[PDB]
């Protein structure tokens, strides 16, 4: 009855689905050694 | 559910421990088990701090707070607070980890199990906030409680070790008191000396015949409090200056807990009789006079004449005087020569620094002492890298009094602010307008101008 | 940059042969050097005397040579002044004086040859730094 | 209701996010300067431009992260990926500093986006438009730091790198050199600010503490409904309160509302006339009485000439590191130092 | 009605143009000589030898000083935490010279200004309003115990507190900053959030409800003219302002209750201050901001700057240039 | 004449500060 | 009210969460890749441990060309082998 795919939908992701791919990234960095 | 919700008790979900006002049992069991958590936490910490603990390394280089607790009572130490033995504190920390299970139990029984209220079940345990002997018979049943415990210390001092004394003669060492002092001057004396420099009020105590015979009179006077409290009802100067409500005699606790704090705070930031050094760290004073130390010797085994020597303001560069002429180190730490240490005094005069001392008779553990307080200056970053702001990374230190006095600041602090929040909730709730102004009949209104 | 052999092999005696040093045994020096000399001596220096670092060219000039690995064993073991003269174990950290300095007592050889190669490692990375102060922070 | 008036329907339909005219400025501008800003700090080095490690990727922590300015050498260049510095490619673009002038530019687009958003709601919903232009101190501050104040300066590298301890430095740089607590601009900056963070506070804890019960609760929020007519607190008993602890009292609500307002804009306002003549080092950063005093009396001495001293000191000991593009080496024996330290 | 009744009476008397009341008889007087003596040694005091080092600070405006660099300055470093009053010295020479008013003025408005905040629980108390605008006003006042008392304490001398001038206050500050790093302290931050969050959100609040006022005057008057004082109505539609703030950003970042609204403009500065107030009473302990002084190693082991290195420079560049003569040590442990 | 000028100045806040509170504009209730 | 599925019948529903008990890890996977790979540096530039310096070189690579200031990070970059 509701849709699925708003704007909101897209502000939601464009925020969302790089905040999850950073923080798999900063979470890798705290393996690295010098 | 009774009282469970903000509709039935008025109050939010936020401010929902105020839903207990009124409800002993549950309230009974809120500090039952909170008593768990503080008693949970002092056995976790002490195990945590023993299996951290390297007996070779000094305590205040570990990040310890709660073994160096223990070891000032007496329990594991030796001869300049070097560690014999690890199983008192082994022992402590089980025992309260243990009797936490035990107050865990019970609180959360009483507030989950038990009845709500303890009135009907018991007249014994049941109280009205508003009847005032009731209160001051709680009162005097934990005055009671609280000068055994200061008797505690007095058994462990005289009849049961000692206690860890940094100013015992020939270096410091675990001693029996048998003569503590029970002169009313002496140990009053305290109470009304000055807390400004030099002076200090009672965080100036600097002795354990001091320390043990203030706790004997602290604890006649708690039992005697005690006794009084249970056979009295308060006199009606004092119903007619208080407030008798549940806030209200928190809010006092809060002030006077906060009071408490802030005299702790300065209790392990100067004070090096109750809290040695050997376990603590040097104090702030300490480790500037023991700078000052390190390089008086260090010139004068190359040939200076310490005595003589002008700094560059004129001032002496290692050696001048206080404002009433005792001889003191120079340079910045001028400020600290009211410090008294047990590495220090043995080179103390009638009339300060005695140069003749300080020529001849600096031993090479004096030597040593001084240049391991510089060198352990309560100052570091709060990822604990040591010393001044503008050093690198190396060192891994903070001071354990910088710890214990920087929380108890915090701690202290907001409960002042506690105080007043309560205190000021507690008159509004007795007067009857902590919920807001009413407007058929708001105050200002019938008040002339001001103008 | 990296930490190659080359950068590990210092001096080990004063006549000229060398050791390299693996990288566990540097970093066990460098965390040796932490636990028992860095209060005194963070960044090559000395808080309680100044005038004596712990920079290489400081080191050559002491007597005995403290520049390769067993001359910074045997202060470890024996400390002197600058020049040799009097023995200092009664101020300075050593085996000798573990009784007074406690965190020396369980020192090994293999630790001592560790915190000498930190101490000849660190200026060959840090350059002036090691032994400059503030400076050069 | 040809294409236009159908596409600014859209535009300004009752959403969860609204868009109007100004999002299609305000949303793209903003989120590549968030997210070039929080690409930055997470995988971009400053090794080329500043010497610097400044993000994840390399060690740095929240705190020590920064997307910073281009090299001096870059001037005011605009660091177009396209343009001919970069040339097109992305990783020099990077490595020369072109993210930060991105940042700033989206940044700065993107502010103009947001006060022509609060003018677009607020003319749809029939308001005043107090809130766009209580907004212009904000864009007056980030037009004169990021902006104003490096397009005075040699480059853009002496604008404020994206960063927490970056923009530390940036506090450190113009104590030291500029000599900015004595700017009367800033003063005045730090009396809007603080003054207006005094009338946050207390306003809100008098509203607060002059509630009418309205409810039986004594957790008081329920007591408010959003649609009463009615005050929820007493402007009287307000009055007569700080009337009497304080000797003065608001009592025309439209006034203290406005002066809420106008306190922290105005000094926001102030404080930006004062970094534009830093722009271009038209600093107040002595006061030549006292120098001429100073230069021939040498027992005289102020807190202001201790200030020096201490500016003096940041001077030679930063400068080496935080501008390595003037090389400059200071023999260890020309730092300027006190006795023992 | 006695003489003790009919003075009560008058002290917590809710008629006066001033209140009183219990609080107001140690806070007039304590104020008063705190005011009185900090406008005499604003003009007139000799130089202070703040630094225990026979190095006399000119403060007032007779000895050379203009509004800016004007200061009381701070008592002498040979004093250290010792009471100091008028009494203690051989003359008021003696007293002037070693920086006798700062005590006195400092002890006095600590004490003056903590009786301020017992009367603002003390008035409400009379008015019959809630309490708390005193814990409100324990933001600022804890500031001022951090930075006249609690700091001097920690570090054992009043010659470290914030001197009673503009410049003397620029000149803590950037000692503190040498010292602390309290820029890298995370209650400063939080200082800094709450007074940037505390401007921003009374611009905001202060805007919004500007952009909400009722229409009741014409072009040719003050707006502020159609609110009168004590009238019933609100002056502005909350739901408006509501309408738009949640349009702005979205809905639920919008306060519709106006009760919880100036809760949150109450706490949130309030909430950061005491925050900050804390941090220099904990950095009066050294335990100071973070340090990630060499942090960032690369594979061989050189030292990568960041940032915070760079902050480093500035504040080794503050430490060895403060106090230029009164170090004779190479570690500034006080 | 410079410190003349700051105490004179400083001295009119004070008065200022008198007339403020005694002479103010009295808030009528209407 | 504005017509778009309130967020707490969607994160609350069974058939979001089959969504994203999938794209959330593989989204957190892919950027932890980025890393682990190595790719992060090529992407951006950004010096590994073992590149801000050669072997024997104590000097920063600054840029001080602004029009050959391409040429002279690929100049520094060749200077590393
Ligand atoms: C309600 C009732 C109160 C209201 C009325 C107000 C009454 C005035 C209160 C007095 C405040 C005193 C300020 C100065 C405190 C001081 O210099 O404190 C330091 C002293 C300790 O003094 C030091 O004590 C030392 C004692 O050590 C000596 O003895 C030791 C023995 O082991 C060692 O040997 C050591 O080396 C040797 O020097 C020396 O004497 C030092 O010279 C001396 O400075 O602490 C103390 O006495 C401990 C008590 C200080 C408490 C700190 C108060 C902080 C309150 C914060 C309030 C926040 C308000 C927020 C408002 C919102
Ligand atoms: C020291 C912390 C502490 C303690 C001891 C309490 C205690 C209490 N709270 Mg309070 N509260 C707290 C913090 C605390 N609170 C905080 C931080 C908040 C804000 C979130 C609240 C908000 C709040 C509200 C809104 C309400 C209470 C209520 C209560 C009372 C009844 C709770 C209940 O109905 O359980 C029901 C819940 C359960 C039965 C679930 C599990 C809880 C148990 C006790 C967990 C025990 C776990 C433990 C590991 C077991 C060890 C056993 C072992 C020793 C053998 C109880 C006395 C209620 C009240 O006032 O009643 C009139 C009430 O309405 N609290
Ligand atoms: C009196 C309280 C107190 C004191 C002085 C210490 C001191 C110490 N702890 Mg201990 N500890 C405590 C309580 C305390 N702790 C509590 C409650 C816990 C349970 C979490 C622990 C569990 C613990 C562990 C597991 C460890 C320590 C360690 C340490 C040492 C290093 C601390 C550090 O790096 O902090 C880091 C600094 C922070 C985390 C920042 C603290 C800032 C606080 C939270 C601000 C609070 C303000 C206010 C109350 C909160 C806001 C409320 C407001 C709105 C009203 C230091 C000796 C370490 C150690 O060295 O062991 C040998 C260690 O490993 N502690
Ligand atoms: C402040 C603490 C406190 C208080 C005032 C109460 C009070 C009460 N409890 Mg509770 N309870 C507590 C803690 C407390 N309890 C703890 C820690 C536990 C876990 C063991 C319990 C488990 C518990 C249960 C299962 C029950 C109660 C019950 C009761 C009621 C009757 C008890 C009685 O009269 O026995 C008479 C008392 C004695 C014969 C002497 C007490 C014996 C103890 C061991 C002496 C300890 C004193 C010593 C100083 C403490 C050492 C540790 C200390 C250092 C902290 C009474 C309301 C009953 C109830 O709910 O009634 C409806 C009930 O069924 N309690
Ligand atoms: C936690 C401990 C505690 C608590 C909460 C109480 C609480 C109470 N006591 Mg009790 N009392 C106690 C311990 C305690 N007492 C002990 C241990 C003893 C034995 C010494 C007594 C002996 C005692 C007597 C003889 C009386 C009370 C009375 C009272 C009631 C009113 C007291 C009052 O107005 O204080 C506030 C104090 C004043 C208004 C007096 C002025 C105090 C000055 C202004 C403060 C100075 C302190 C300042 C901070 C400086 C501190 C350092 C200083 C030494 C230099 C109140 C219920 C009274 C009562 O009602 O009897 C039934 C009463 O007559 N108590
Ligand atoms: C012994 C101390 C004590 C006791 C028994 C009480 C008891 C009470 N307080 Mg009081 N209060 C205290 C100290 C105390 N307070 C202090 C020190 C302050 C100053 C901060 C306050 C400020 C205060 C306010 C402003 C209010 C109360 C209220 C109340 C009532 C409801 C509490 C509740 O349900 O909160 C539930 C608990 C929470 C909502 C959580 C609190 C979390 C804090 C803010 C942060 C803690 C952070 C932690 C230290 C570190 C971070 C760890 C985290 C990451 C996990 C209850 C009667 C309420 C009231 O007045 O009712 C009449 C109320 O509005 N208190
Ligand atoms: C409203 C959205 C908006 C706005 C105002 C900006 C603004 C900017 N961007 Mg950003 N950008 C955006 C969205 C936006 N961008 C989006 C969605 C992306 C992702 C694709 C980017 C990705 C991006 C990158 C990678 C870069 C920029 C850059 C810039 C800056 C320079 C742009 C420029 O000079 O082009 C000029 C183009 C115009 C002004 C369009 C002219 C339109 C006219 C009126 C019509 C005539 C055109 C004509 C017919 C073309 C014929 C060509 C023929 C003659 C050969 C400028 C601040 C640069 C920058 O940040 O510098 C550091 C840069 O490097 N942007
Ligand atoms: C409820 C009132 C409380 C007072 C609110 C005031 C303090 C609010 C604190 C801040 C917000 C905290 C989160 C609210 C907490 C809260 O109250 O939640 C309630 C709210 C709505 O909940 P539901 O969606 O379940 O409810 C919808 C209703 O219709 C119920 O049927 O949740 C959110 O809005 C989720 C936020 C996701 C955010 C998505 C954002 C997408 C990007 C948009 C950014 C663009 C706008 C920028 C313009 C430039
Ligand atoms: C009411 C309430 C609450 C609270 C709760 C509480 C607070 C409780 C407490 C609890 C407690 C307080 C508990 C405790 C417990 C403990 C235990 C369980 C213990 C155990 C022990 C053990 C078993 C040990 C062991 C060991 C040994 C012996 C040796 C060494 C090792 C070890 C350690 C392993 C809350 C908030 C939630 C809310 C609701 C209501
Ligand atoms: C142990 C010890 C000791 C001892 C101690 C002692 C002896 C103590 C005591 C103490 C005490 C003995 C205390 C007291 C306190 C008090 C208080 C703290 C009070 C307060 C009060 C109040 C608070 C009140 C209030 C009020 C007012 C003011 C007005 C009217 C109303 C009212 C009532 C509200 C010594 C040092 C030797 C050494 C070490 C150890
Ligand atoms: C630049 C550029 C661009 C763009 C890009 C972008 C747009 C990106 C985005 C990105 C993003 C968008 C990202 C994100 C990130 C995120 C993150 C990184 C997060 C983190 C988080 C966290 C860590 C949290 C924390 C916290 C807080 C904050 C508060 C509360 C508490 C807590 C703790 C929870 C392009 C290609 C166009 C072009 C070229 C250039
Ligand atoms: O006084 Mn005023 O500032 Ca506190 O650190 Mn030590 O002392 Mn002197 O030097 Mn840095
Ligand atoms: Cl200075
Ligand atoms: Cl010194
Ligand atoms: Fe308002």
């Amino acid at each position: 009855s509701y849709p699925i795919f708003t704007v909101r939908w897209v502000a939601v992701h464009t925020l969302a689905v790089p905040t999850i791919f950073f923080l798999g990234a900063i979470a890798a960095m705290q393996f690295i050694q010098r | 559910a009774t009282n469970r919700d903000q509709e039935s008790s008025g109050f939010a979900w936020w401010a929902g421990n105020a839903r207990l006002i009124n409800l002993s049992g549950k309230l009974l069991g809120a500090h039952v088990a909170h008593a768990g958590l503080i008693v949970f936490w002092a056995g976790a910490m002490t195990l945590f701090e023993l299996a951290h603990f390297i007996p070779e390394k000094p305590m205040y280089e570990q990040g310890l707070i709660l073994i160096p607790h223990i070891a000032t009572l007496g329990w594991g130490v030796g001869p300049g607070g070097e560690v014999v033995d690890t199983f008192p504190f082994f022992v402590v920390g089980v025992v309260h980890l243990i009797s936490s299970a035990v107050l865990g139990f019970g609180g959360v029984y009483h507030a989950i199990r038990g009845p709500e209220t303890l009135e009907e079940y018991s007249s014994f345990f049941g109280y009205d906030w508003k009847d005032k002997n009731k209160m001051t018979t709680i009162l005097g049943f934990h005055l009671i409680v609280l000068g055994i415990g200061a008797l505690l210390l007095v058994a462990k001092a005289m009849f049961f070790g000692g206690l860890y004394d940094t100013w015992a003669p020939g270096g410091g060492d675990v001693r029996v008191i048998t003569n503590p002092t029970l002169d009313p001057r002496v140990i009053f004396g305290y109470l009304l000396k000055s807390p400004f420099g030099g002076e200090g009020w009672i965080v100036s105590v600097n002795n354990l015949e001091d320390v043990v015979g203030g706790h004997i009179w602290i604890g006649l006077i708690c039992i005697a409090g005690g006794i009084w409290h249970i056979l009295t009802t308060p006199f009606g100067w004092a119903r007619r200056a208080f407030i008798w409500s549940g806030e209200a005699y928190l809010s006092y606790s809060l002030g006077a807990l906060s009071m408490m704090g802030f005299i702790a705070t300065c209790f392990v930031w100067f004070n090096n009789t109750v809290y040695p050094s050997e376990f603590y760290g040097p104090t702030g004073p300490e480790a500037s006079q023991a700078q000052a130390m390190t390089f008086l010797i260090r010139d004068q085994k190359l040939g200076a004449n310490v005595g003589s020597a002008q700094g560059p303001t004129g001032l002496g560069k290692y050696l001048m005087r206080s404002p009433t002429g005792e001889i003191i180190f120079g340079g910045e730490t001028m400020r600290f020569w009211d410090f008294r240490g047990p590495w220090l005094e043995p080179l103390r005069g009638p009339n300060g620094l005695d140069l003749n001392k300080i020529k001849n008779d600096i031993q090479p553990w004096q030597e040593r002492r001084a240049a391991e307080y510089m060198t352990h200056a309560p100052l570091g970053s709060l990822n604990s890298v040591g010393g001044v702001a503008t050093e690198i990374n190396s060192v891994n230190f903070v001071s354990p009094r910088s710890w214990l006095a920087t929380s108890h600041f915090v701690l202290a602090f907001f409960f002042l602010v506690g105080h007043l929040w309560h205190a000021g909730r507690a008159r509004a709730a007795a007067a009857g307008f902590e919920k807001g102004i009413d407007r058929e009949s708001e105050p200002v209104l019938s008040m002339p101008s001001l103008d | 940059a990296e930490l190659t052999p080359e950068v590990l092999t210092v001096p080990l005696n004063s006549e000229g042969k060398t050791i390299t040093l693996t990288e566990k045994q540097y970093l066990e020096g460098k965390r040796l050097f932490q636990y028992a000399c860095a209060s005194c001596h963070v960044g090559g220096i000395t808080k309680t005397n100044p005038s004596l670092d712990l920079r290489t060219e400081t080191l050559a000039l002491a007597t005995p040579p403290r520049d390769n690995i067993e001359g910074l064993v045997d202060y470890m073991k024996n400390p002197t002044t600058y020049d040799g003269e009097q023995e200092i174990a009664e101020v300075h950290p050593s085996l000798r004086s573990a009784d007074i300095f406690p965190k020396m007592r369980n020192l090994t050889e293999k630790d001592l040859v560790a915190i000498a190669g930190h101490i000849l490692v660190e200026p060959k990375i840090l350059g002036d730094k090691w032994g400059g102060g503030k400076v050069y922070y | 209701r040809g294409w236009f008036d159908i596409l600014d329907d859209w535009l300004k339909r009752d959403r969860f996010v609204f868009v109007g005219w100004s999002g299609i400025l305000l949303f793209p501008c903003a989120y590549l300067a968030l997210g070039g800003w929080l690409t930055g700090t997470t995988f971009v080095t400053s090794w080329y431009t500043h010497g610097l490690a400044s993000s994840y990727l390399e060690g740095c922590n929240f705190l020590t992260v920064a997307v910073s300015t281009p090299a001096n050498s870059m001037g005011h260049s605009l660091l177009l990926l396209w343009g001919p510095e970069a040339q097109g490619d992305f990783t020099r673009w990077c490595q020369l500093g072109g993210l930060w002038t991105f940042i700033a530019l989206h940044g700065a687009f993107g502010l103009i986006g947001f006060m022509l958003r609060q003018f677009e709601i607020a003319r749809l919903v029939g308001v005043r438009p107090y809130n766009a232009i209580a907004f212009s101190a904000p864009i007056a501050v980030f037009v004169s730091v990021f902006l104003i104040y490096p397009l005075g300066q040699s480059s853009w590298f002496f604008a404020p790198s994206f960063g927490v301890a970056a923009i530390f430095r940036f506090l450190l740089f113009f104590q030291g050199f500029h000599n900015w607590t004595l700017n009367p601009f800033h003063m005045m900056g730090v009396a809007g600010v603080l003054g207006g963070a005094l009338l946050c506070a207390i306003h809100g804890a008098t509203v607060e503490n002059t509630l009418f019960q309205d409810g039986e609760g004594a957790s008081t929020f329920r007591a408010f409904n959003p649609t009463q007519a009615e005050e929820t607190y007493s402007m009287v008993t307000a009055n007569r309160f700080w009337s009497q602890i304080f000797g003065i009292a608001f009592s025309n609500k439209r006034w203290l509302h406005f002066f809420m307002l106008f306190v922290p804009v105005t000094g926001l306002w102030m404080s930006a006339i004062g970094v534009v003549g830093l722009a271009l080092n038209l600093r107040s950063y002595d006061f030549i009485s006292q120098e001429i005093r100073a230069a021939e009396d040498p027992e005289f001495e102020t807190f202001y000439t201790k200030n020096l001293l201490l500016n003096e000191g940041i001077r030679a000991w930063m400068a080496p590191q935080d501008q390595p593009h003037e090389n400059f080496v200071f023999p260890e024996e020309v730092l300027p130092r006190g006795n023992a330290l | 009605a006695n003489l003790w009744e009919r003075f009560c009476n008058w002290v917590t008397s809710t008629d006066n143009r001033l209140y009183v009341g219990w609080f107001g008889v140690i806070m007039i007087p304590t104020l008063l000589a705190a005011t009185i003596c900090f406008v005499i040694a604003f003009i007139a005091a000799p130089p202070v030898d703040i630094d225990g080092i026979r190095e006399p600070v000119s403060g007032s405006l007779l000895y050379g000083n203009n509004i800016i660099t004007g200061a009381v300055v701070p008592s002498s470093n040979a004093i250290g935490l010792h009471f100091y009053p008028i009494w203690e010295a051989a003359s008021l020479d003696e007293w002037l010279y070693n920086g006798g008013p700062y005590q006195l003025i400092i002890f006095h408005f600590l004490l003056g200004a903590s009786c301020y905040m017992g009367r603002q629980w003390e008035l409400s108390y009379r008015l019959g309003m809630r309490p708390w605008i005193c814990v409100a006003y324990s933001a600022p006042l804890a500031s001022a115990f951090a930075v006249f008392l609690i700091y001097p304490i920690g570090q054992g001398s009043f010659s470290d507190g914030m001197p009673l001038g503009i410049s003397g206050t620029f000149n803590f500050m950037i000692v503190f900053q040498a010292e602390h790093n309290i820029l890298m302290h995370p209650f400063h931050q939080l200082g800094v959030a709450g007074v940037f969050g505390g401007a921003l959100f009374c611009a905001m609040h202060g805007s919004l409800v500007t952009s909400s006022l009722i229409r009741e005057t014409t072009e040719t008057e003050s707006a502020n003219y159609g609110y009168k004082f004590g009238q019933e109505e609100e002056t502005y539609n909350i739901v408006a302002a509501h309408g738009y703030f949640g349009r702005l950003i979205f809905q639920y970042a919008s306060f519709n209750n106006s009760r919880s609204l100036h809760f949150f403009l109450a706490a949130w500065p309030v909430v950061g201050v005491w925050f900050a107030a804390l941090g220099i009473s904990t950095m009066a302990f050294n335990l100071n901001g973070f340090n990630f002084n060499h942090s960032v190693i690369d594979a061989k082991g050189n030292v990568i700057n960041t940032w915070a290195d760079i902050i480093n420079r500035a504040n080794l560049g503050m430490e060895v240039m403060h106090e230029r003569n009164a170090h004779n040590f190479p570690l500034d442990l006080a | 004449m410079e410190t003349i000028t700051y105490v004179f100045i400083f001295a009119c806040i004070i008065a200022l500060f008198f007339f403020a509170i005694f002479f103010r504009e009295p808030p009528r209730i209407t | 009210t504005t017509g778009e599925r309130p967020f707490s019948d969607i994160i609350t529903s069974v058939r979001y969460w089959v969504i994203h008990s999938i794209t959330i890890p593989a989204l957190f996977i892919a950027g932890w890749l980025f890393v682990s790979t190595g790719l992060a540096y090529d992407v951006f530039g950004t010096p590994r441990p073992d590149s801000y310096y050669a072997q024997e070189q104590r000097s920063i690579p600054l840029v001080t060309d602004r029009f050959e200031a391409k040429q002279q990070v690929e100049t520094f970059l060749e200077q590393l082998k």
